[PDB]
């Protein structure tokens, strides 16, 4: 066969398996027949201009659905009180009582209603149009076709890049940071102020009118004499109707501090501010690295340079220029760190600081946000983790990290994960322990006896921040405090202004029932790391099998011998941290919803008293909030909710079924589906007809992967049900 | 508001886009 | 060689034999000599007689044919048992005792295949091995 | 080495590395790995002795 | 003090008593009285109002929901609350761990280790058990004689 | 097929060779091991992988690996 | 082992060390600067970034340059004295 | 011809016409000598 | 006594359920003395 054209020990399969591994090989080129290092990276740069150009075309599939099937014209007029409809719905399943239900739009046609926040994302930007939305998928669409051509010219003989140019870091770096952060702020920090603060405004300029309007009164005099200070007087008044040219200001360039008053979201000159000087700190951090002039650093010479003197860290970072420079792997691992981390940050930031207009009204928008960037946070730190897992098994070279920071880590690999271990089971028995009493207490009806403690740290840092809910006086909750002297005319006011206002979720008030979920959290960070990291570190050889790096990295076993080697993978431990990662983001998402929802219907009392034992989150967030969702249908009649009633029903059916594929393994299959053949082979009238793969069961590590797979998609698809359908019902 | 000539516009451009995709795709596949 | 005139253990037939792979790619075949008329356990599944003399059976693999010479050379007492492999051309071969004498004892002849030269710990790691033809051998 | 004494593993891939066992026989006929080496603890094989070579174990004291 | 309210002069910890002693007293309404469920409902009574008294004069602070919160950052004013009781437990714990490694090592150096791990001696168990009480000297001493910490060239470990 | 391979630890026991499902072990001449017999995998295209020689090994690290590879019918078991 | 040759910048010198202190060429452009330049620029750099900082600790809406440029010599001077170290235990 | 008319005239498309088409190819794609 | 009796009650399990319901009496009997102590008396 020819289906797996990278690897003929598939195409010779003849079962299933080969379909089943093509498919799931396909894209780890290193493993492929006769694959060179120049091939590998240059495939991997051509796969980057398409989906590069696959993530251009969904925004401006995004865009086009908005402007055509959207409300956002009529959703620009009045946003705090009409819904934004994502795109029409055309099923011919519908029946006109669903129709109905759908038609919530106020648009004559059955309707989704985003819960994406791209339109409170275009307002802020300044879109106001469709004509807008409709020019930029335009644009969109243009630059997916210069990227698809981009990638299709790069594999050309005359145009295919070199490994000394793949390898070349310095030069990406400079780039990297100087233009494709940098000046990249730096342009939107352009757009802030010649598009986007005028419309806020309610100055309209585009194309036709940015080259003959001014950003601001005094032109670019302020900024080419120094009196830069120009740009920030007269910013918007505190009446200001975000659109509309009542209340507004000149200032292009602020740091006023808080919220705007009625959008609730950061002040545009403050935003614009942000991304100028950020712009400006990148461009000159991309000229730290030495390039085809004689000023810069070499990060060879750095990394080779720092070995304390001590000898704590042996050979300190000697050998890592090369490690990390030939394994892809290693700087794949460190990617998907950085950007999980960045993608939690963004999760937490865009709640506390709301920055687009109006998005802290939108209850059900807010919350899948949140809960879609702590996933995606979630699945990147997996990834990020099994990458270095893979690096251990494939790029790791000894010899080359002889006693650096690596082969320590590799050296003292039992002490951290001994270590890791310990932590994960005192934090365990002891939040699951405080977590019993309570219930147990309240039970039996003396919640006086429950251990509550205080989030003392979390309120300190609270209290240094500017709150005075807490009476500490330490940094900023005191007047006197030279930390508040020094900020007193910058942006204090304003922040003070934010953090001690009830009305926003700039550091929420926190109690007992924060203190415990917070111990939970850190529970499953740490079991997940603990799994993640002894897959990782462990991938190369255990005392069970000492020759893992022959094996591989997601072999199936190693047999029954030894006392059984189920799961002596480094894919196992993915496997087995995919579990965790979910339970652990499971409960982030399950503690920041519930928190805001209580808060939003200003019955935080609940959560303050019933966030202390099981019994409360089962009841009181679950069973409670679920009610318009299982309502959604039922036998007397059906409301818009009911997609996600079933969708809710749809993920607890996926969860259950990957139960199948996680509980039951691979001889009990293969010995039915041989009678199944066997019947086939022998019945009249359908040995007409024959397969042309043997049909087998499934592998192990298949299996494996479809039981994950099922588990998550069942996990996802139940909690965004959930989460949707409860905030929309309830507000 | 988004009329049918400028729906037409956006598909011819999707139309050239997926035709750079088919030949991006070959271009992998080799 | 191969005789396909021996009868076969009057087994009374059964769902877990050949199938069509058997005629299109490969069917085993198993022959021993009984000293009398016992009762033994098919590889595929039910009781047969196996006969007094030459007994020859055909299954659709070589871990059923030595299952089965496994049972008569433990249960029974049987050792003469010979397999053989058949394709579709009529190109039985012989695969068990392949040399007349069992695997299990040294005979002079064999020649080491897959044999290395030093413990499974002086291996050579995927790194050294990456973008190479070397072996991690 | 000689017989009855306690040797320390030096072969990474074996479950007693870094451990001491007792040297029960070594043979001088010049195969790969003469010295016989007994433990009390059991592998996760089941096995209680193996086959190593001088420059595999060192004598402690 | 500390951010809450003292819980002896809370309205919320004296509403959360008058509920417990008056959903106590309607239990015992329907009750006969000297009958064993009067005196069982009686004693439940007065053992809440006790509890509630002692956590009032303890010092213990009281959030708005009316329940004692703990105060476990270091401050003196709450040692009670979580260090003294984790100090007895670190001992506790402790003398648990020094004795059970005594024996490990009792049972290493014996004919039958297994045996004796499975089938104890228990008159040495005993001997460690009452050994136990000076384990934080007894565990120091081990560790500077050297006779706690094994060597790296000592262990067992895996290939990298 | 997969791929059986033997080093120098082999002691000649034969365990390897007799827990063999199949016929893919059988013993050679040696010199470096007091029996004077060595494990050799000839027929390794009938293994299937069921590592029964690699749990029939006295050996601290196995002298006998078997390195899961290419699927095939017989590979596989598949007896249709 | 068939990994392709790392590419480094032009001039690219081995700054590994286990001596007391680096080789001097960890310091670049200034590898010929003498111990007592740069303890004295360490110094100099520390007086006027502090005093610097202390005319903006306040921080007014406009504040001046040439205080904001010379705030920048109190983490300077960090360096300048690191330098100043390993230039007196490479023999200047 | 107005563009109302175009998601009756495409989710059928793209839903059934273009999963068969694909599937199909796939298919002798991937079985296939 | 049986020495092979003491044995069997020097047996593991035997030894860890008897402990175990000593130490249950002594929490049980600290508790029904001294209830309700959710912190140490300072
Ligand atoms: C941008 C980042 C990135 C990149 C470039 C790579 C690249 C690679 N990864 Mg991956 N990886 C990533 C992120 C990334 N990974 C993350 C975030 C994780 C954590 C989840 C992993 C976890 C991971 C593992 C554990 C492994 C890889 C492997 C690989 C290599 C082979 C890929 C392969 O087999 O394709 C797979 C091809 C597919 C088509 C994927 C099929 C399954 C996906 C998840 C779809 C399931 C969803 C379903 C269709 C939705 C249904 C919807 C419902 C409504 C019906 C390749 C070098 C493998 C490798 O070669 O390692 C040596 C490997 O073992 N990666
Ligand atoms: C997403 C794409 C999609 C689309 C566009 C449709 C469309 C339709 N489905 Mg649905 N369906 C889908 C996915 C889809 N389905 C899936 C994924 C499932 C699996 C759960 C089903 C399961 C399903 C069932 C069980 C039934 C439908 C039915 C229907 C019909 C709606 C009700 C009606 O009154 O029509 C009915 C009126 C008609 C006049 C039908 C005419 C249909 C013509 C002949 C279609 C032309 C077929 C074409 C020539 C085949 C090309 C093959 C090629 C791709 C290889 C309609 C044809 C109902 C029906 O009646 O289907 C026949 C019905 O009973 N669907
Ligand atoms: C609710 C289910 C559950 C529970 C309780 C645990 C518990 C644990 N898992 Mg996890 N795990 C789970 C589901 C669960 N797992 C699932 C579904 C998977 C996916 C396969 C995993 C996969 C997994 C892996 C891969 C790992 C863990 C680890 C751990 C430990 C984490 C540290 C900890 O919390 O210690 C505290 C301990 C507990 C919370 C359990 C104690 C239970 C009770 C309260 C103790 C008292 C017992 C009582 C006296 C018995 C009386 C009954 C008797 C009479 C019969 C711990 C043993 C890690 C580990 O072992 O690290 C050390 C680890 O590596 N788990
Ligand atoms: C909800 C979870 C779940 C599901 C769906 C199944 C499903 C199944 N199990 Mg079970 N199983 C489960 C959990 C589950 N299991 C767990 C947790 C375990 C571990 C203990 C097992 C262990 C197990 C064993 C050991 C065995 C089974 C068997 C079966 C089969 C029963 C008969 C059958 O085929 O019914 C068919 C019906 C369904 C699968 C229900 C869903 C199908 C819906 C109604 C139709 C949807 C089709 C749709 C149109 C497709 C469109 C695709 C596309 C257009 C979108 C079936 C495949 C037995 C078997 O296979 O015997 C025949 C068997 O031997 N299971
Ligand atoms: C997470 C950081 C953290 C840490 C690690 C600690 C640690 C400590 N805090 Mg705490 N504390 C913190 C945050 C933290 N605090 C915060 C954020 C606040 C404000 C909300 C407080 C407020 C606070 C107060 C008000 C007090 C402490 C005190 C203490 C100390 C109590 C024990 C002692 O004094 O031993 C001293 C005893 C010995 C060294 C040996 C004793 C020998 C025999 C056995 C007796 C301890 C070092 C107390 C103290 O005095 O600290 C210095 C104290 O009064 N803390
Ligand atoms: C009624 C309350 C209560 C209960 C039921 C438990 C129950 C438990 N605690 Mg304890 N604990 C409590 C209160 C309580 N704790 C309090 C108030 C504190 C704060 C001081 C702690 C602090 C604490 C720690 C620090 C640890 C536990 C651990 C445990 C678990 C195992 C203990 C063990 O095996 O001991 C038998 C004793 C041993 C096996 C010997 C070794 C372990 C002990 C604890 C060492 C003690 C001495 C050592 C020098 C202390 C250094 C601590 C430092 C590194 C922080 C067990 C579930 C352990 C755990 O979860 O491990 C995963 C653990 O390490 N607890
Ligand atoms: C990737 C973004 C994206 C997404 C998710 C959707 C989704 C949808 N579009 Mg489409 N659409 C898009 C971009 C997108 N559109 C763009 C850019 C245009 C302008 C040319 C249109 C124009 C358009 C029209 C005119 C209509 C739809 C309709 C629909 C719906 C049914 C599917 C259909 O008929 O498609 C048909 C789509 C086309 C004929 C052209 C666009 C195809 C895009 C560019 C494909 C992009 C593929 C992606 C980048 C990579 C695939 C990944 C791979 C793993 C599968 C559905 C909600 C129909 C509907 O019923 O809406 C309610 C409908 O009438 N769309
Ligand atoms: C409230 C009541 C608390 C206040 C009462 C204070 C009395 C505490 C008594 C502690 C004690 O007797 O330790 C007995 C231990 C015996 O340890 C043992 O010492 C042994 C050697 S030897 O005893 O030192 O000869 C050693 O082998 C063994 O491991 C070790 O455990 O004595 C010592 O080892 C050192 C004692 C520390 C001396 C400084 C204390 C100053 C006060
Ligand atoms: C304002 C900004 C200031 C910078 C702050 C950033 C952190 C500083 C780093 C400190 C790390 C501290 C640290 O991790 O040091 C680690 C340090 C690493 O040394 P190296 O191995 O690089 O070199 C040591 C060799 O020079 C000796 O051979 O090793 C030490 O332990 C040596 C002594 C450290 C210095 C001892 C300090 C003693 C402090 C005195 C007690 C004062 C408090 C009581 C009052
Ligand atoms: C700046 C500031 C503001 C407010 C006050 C405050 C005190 C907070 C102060 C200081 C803040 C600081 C210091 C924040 C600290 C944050 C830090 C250190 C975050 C780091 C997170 C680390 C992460 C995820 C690491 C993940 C590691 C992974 C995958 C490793 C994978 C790997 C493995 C397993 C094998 C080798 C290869 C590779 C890729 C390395
Ligand atoms: C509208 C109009 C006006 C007047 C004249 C005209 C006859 C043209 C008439 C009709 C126009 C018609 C029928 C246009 C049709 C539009 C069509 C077919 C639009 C579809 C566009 C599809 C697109 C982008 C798909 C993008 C897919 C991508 C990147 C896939 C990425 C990739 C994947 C998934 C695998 C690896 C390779 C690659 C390329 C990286």
């Amino acid at each position: 066969t020819k289906f797996p054209k990278f690897s003929q020990a598939l195409a010779q399969d003849p079962a299933t398996r080969r379909i089943w591994y093509g498919l799931a090989t396909a894209h780890d080129f290193e493993s492929h027949d006769g694959m060179t290092e120049e091939n590998l990276y240059q495939k991997i740069f051509a796969s980057h201009f398409g989906h590069l150009a696959i993530i251009f075309l969904w925004t401006s599939g995004n865009l086009f659905h908005v402007a055509w099937q959207g409300n956002f014209e009529q959703w620009v007029l009045n946003p705090l009180k009409v819904k934004p409809v994502a795109h029409a719905i055309w099923d011919p399943h519908f029946g006109q009582p669903a129709v109905k239900a759908f038609t919530k739009g106020g648009v004559f046609y059955p309707v989704n209603i985003a819960t994406s926040g791209v339109y409170h994302w275009w307002y802020t930007i300044g879109m106001r149009t469709n004509n807008d939305l409709y020019a930029g998928s335009l644009f969109l669409l243009f630059l997916s076709g210069v990227f698809l051509f981009a990638g299709w010219l790069h594999l050309q003989p005359k145009f295919r890049p070199g490994l000394s140019w793949f390898k070349n870091n310095e030069s990406r770096l400079n780039h990297h940071l100087s233009g494709l952060f940098g000046f990249s702020s730096l342009a939107w920090a352009g757009h802030l102020i010649h598009i986007a603060i005028p419309e806020a405004r309610g100055q309209h300029v585009g194309w036709d009118n940015f080259t003959k309007t001014l950003p601001h009164p005094a032109g670019l005099t302020p900024f080419f004499t120094g009196n830069w200070s120009l740009y920030a007087d007269n910013p918007d008044t505190a009446n200001h109707i975000f659109g509309t040219s009542e209340g507004s200001g000149s200032a292009i360039l602020t740091f006023l501090g808080g919220f705007h008053p009625q959008t609730q979201a950061l002040w545009l000159t403050d935003i614009a501010h942000h991304h100028l000087a950020i712009g400006v700190v990148f461009i000159f951090a991309g000229h730290m690295y030495r390039t085809n002039w004689g000023i810069g650093h070499s990060l060879k010479e750095i990394l080779d340079a720092h070995r304390p003197p001590g000898g704590r860290l042996g050979a300190g970072h000697k050998g890592l220029f090369e490690t990390i420079t030939n394994s892809l792997h290693f700087q794949l691992g460190l990617a998907l760190a950085s950007i999980g981390v960045i993608t939690s940050l963004v999760a937490q930031h865009m709640y506390a600081l709301p920055a687009y207009a109006f998005i802290a009204k939108d209850y059900t928008t807010q919350a899948a946000l949140y809960t879609h960037h702590q996933y995606i946070a979630g699945f990147l730190m997996v990834g990020a983790f099994a990458h270095g897992a893979i690096f251990f098994v494939r790029d790791y070279d000894p010899e080359q990290n002889k006693n650096n920071v690596l082969a320590r880590m590799l050296e003292h690999k039992e002490a951290i994960i001994s270590h890791l271990s310990w932590v994960s089971l005192f934090l365990g028995f002891h939040t699951l322990g405080l977590y019993i009493h309570n219930d147990v207490v309240v039970a039996f009806g003396t919640p006086e006896k429950q251990i509550l403690v205080e989030p003392v740290f979390a309120q300190w840092i609270q209290a240094s921040s500017g709150k005075a809910l807490y009476g500490f006086d330490v940094l900023l909750s005191s007047s006197n405090s030279v930390a508040t002297n020094a900020s007193n005319n910058i942006w204090l006011p304003g922040w003070l202004d934010a953090i001690n206002s009830g009305k926003n979720s700039l550091f929420l008030p926190i109690g007992p029932g924060d203190f415990l979920v917070h111990h939970a959290i850190a529970l499953g960070l740490h079991t997940t790391a603990l799994i993640l990291v002894k897959g990782a570190l462990d991938a190369r050889g255990s005392k069970l099998m000492p020759d893992k790096k022959d094996f591989g990295y997601s072999f199936p076993c190693d047999g029954p011998g030894r006392g059984g080697t189920c799961d002596i993978s480094a894919w196992d431990a993915f496997y087995l941290s995919m579990f965790w990662m979910l339970n652990t983001i499971g409960w982030v998402t399950f503690y920041w919803h519930w928190k805001h929802v209580t808060i939003w219907q200003g019955n935080a009392g609940q959560f303050n008293e019933s966030s202390t034992y099981i019994m409360g989150w089962l009841r009181d967030y679950l069973w409670l909030n679920s009610s318009p969702l299982i309502n959604g249908y039922n036998p007397f009649g059906m409301n818009s909710l009911a997609v996600w009633a079933w969708m809710f029903l749809f993920g607890h059916l996926i969860w259950a079924t990957g139960f199948m594929f996680l509980i039951s393994w691979r001889g009990y299959w293969q010995e039915l589906i041989e009678t199944l053949a066997w019947a086939h082979e022998r019945t009249p009238l359908a040995n007409l007809v024959r397969w042309k793969d043997k049909p087998v069961a499934l592998s192990i590590v298949q299996a494996r992967l479809v039981g994950l797979i099922h588990f998550t998609v069942g996990y996802v698809f139940t909690y965004a049900a959930f989460v949707i359908a409860s905030t929309t019902g309830k507000f | 508001m988004i009329s049918d000539t400028q729906i037409f516009v956006a598909l011819i451009l999707a139309l050239v886009s997926l035709v750079l995709a088919i030949r991006l795709g070959t271009a992998l596949y080799q | 060689t191969l005789n396909l005139q021996i009868p076969s253990p009057t087994f009374e037939g059964s769902t877990g034999g050949w199938l069509r792979a058997a005629e299109v790619e490969e069917k085993y075949a198993i022959t021993w000599t009984s000293g009398k008329e016992q009762v033994f356990e098919m590889p595929t599944g039910g009781a047969a007689i196996m006969r007094k003399g030459e007994n020859l059976l055909y299954l659709a693999r070589k871990e059923q044919c030595l299952a089965l010479g496994t049972q008569l050379k433990t249960g029974f007492k049987i050792t003469d048992y010979k397999i053989y492999r058949i394709f579709p051309s009529g190109e039985v071969q012989y695969l068990h005792p392949k040399d007349g004498v069992f695997p299990e004892k040294v005979n002079a002849g064999r020649i080491g295949v897959g044999n290395v030269s030093h413990s499974i710990g002086k291996n050579l790691n995927p790194s050294q091995i990456k973008f190479t033809n070397k072996s991690f051998n | 080495v000689k017989r009855g004494s306690q040797v320390r593993i030096l072969r990474k891939e074996s479950y007693w590395y870094q451990d001491v066992g007792t040297v029960a026989t070594i043979d001088t006929s010049g195969i790969r790995y003469p010295v016989v080496v007994r433990f009390e603890k059991v592998s996760y094989s089941g096995v209680n002795t193996n086959n190593f070579s001088l420059d595999e174990v060192v004598e402690v004291v | 003090v500390a951010g809450l309210t003292p819980c002896k002069d809370s309205k919320d910890f004296q509403r959360r008593l008058d509920g417990s002693v008056k959903k106590l007293k309607t239990r015992l309404a329907k009750y006969e009285k000297g009958t064993p469920p009067a005196l069982a409902l009686e004693k439940q009574i007065e053992r809440t109002q006790a509890r509630f008294e002692r956590y009032g004069k303890a010092g213990l602070l009281c959030g708005t929901d009316g329940l004692p919160h703990l105060i476990t950052d270091g401050r003196w004013s709450h040692s009670g609350e979580f260090v003294i009781p984790g100090l007895f437990f670190l001992y506790i714990a402790g003398w648990i761990g020094w004795v059970g490694r005594s024996y490990v090592l009792f049972a290493r150096e014996s004919d039958k280790p297994t045996e004796k791990e499975i089938i104890l001696d228990v008159p040495a168990a005993l001997s460690f058990v009452s050994t136990g009480f000076i384990w934080p000297v007894s565990a120091f001493k081990e560790f500077t004689s050297g006779n706690l910490i094994a060597d790296e060239s000592e262990i067992t470990v895996s290939p990298r | 097929s997969h791929a059986v391979k033997v080093y120098d630890t082999c002691i000649g026991c034969t365990q390897c060779v007799r827990a063999c499902p199949c016929d893919v072990l059988e013993m050679v001449s040696w010199d470096g091991c007091k029996a004077g017999q060595i494990a050799s995998a000839p027929r390794t295209e009938d293994c299937i992988g069921c590592k029964r020689c690699e749990t029939a090994c006295p050996t601290d690290f196995l002298s006998v690996r078997v390195y899961l590879g290419g699927e095939t019918t017989r590979s596989m078991g598949l007896a249709y | 082992a068939g990994y392709s040759p790392v590419p480094s910048p032009d001039n690219t010198k081995e700054t590994y060390w286990e001596t007391k202190a680096p080789s001097s060429q960890v310091l670049g452009i200034g590898k010929d600067v003498s111990s007592g330049n740069y303890i004295v620029a360490s110094v100099v750099a520390a007086v006027v970034g502090a005093a610097c900082t202390g005319q903006c600790i306040p921080l007014t809406v406009s504040p001046n340059p040439v205080f904001i440029l010379g705030s920048f010599l109190l983490p300077y001077s960090w360096a300048l004295h690191v330098a100043a170290w390993i230039q007196r235990n490479n023999g200047k | 011809m107005t563009a109302a008319y175009l998601p009756s005239i495409l989710v059928p498309l793209i839903g059934l016409i273009f999963p068969g088409f694909v599937m199909g190819f796939a298919f002798i794609y991937i079985e296939q000598e | 006594m049986d020495s092979n009796f003491l044995k069997y009650l020097s047996t593991a399990p035997v030894l860890l359920t008897v402990w175990l319901s000593f130490t249950a009496g002594l929490v049980i009997e600290a508790n029904r003395f001294f209830p309700d102590m959710l912190y140490f008396p300072m």
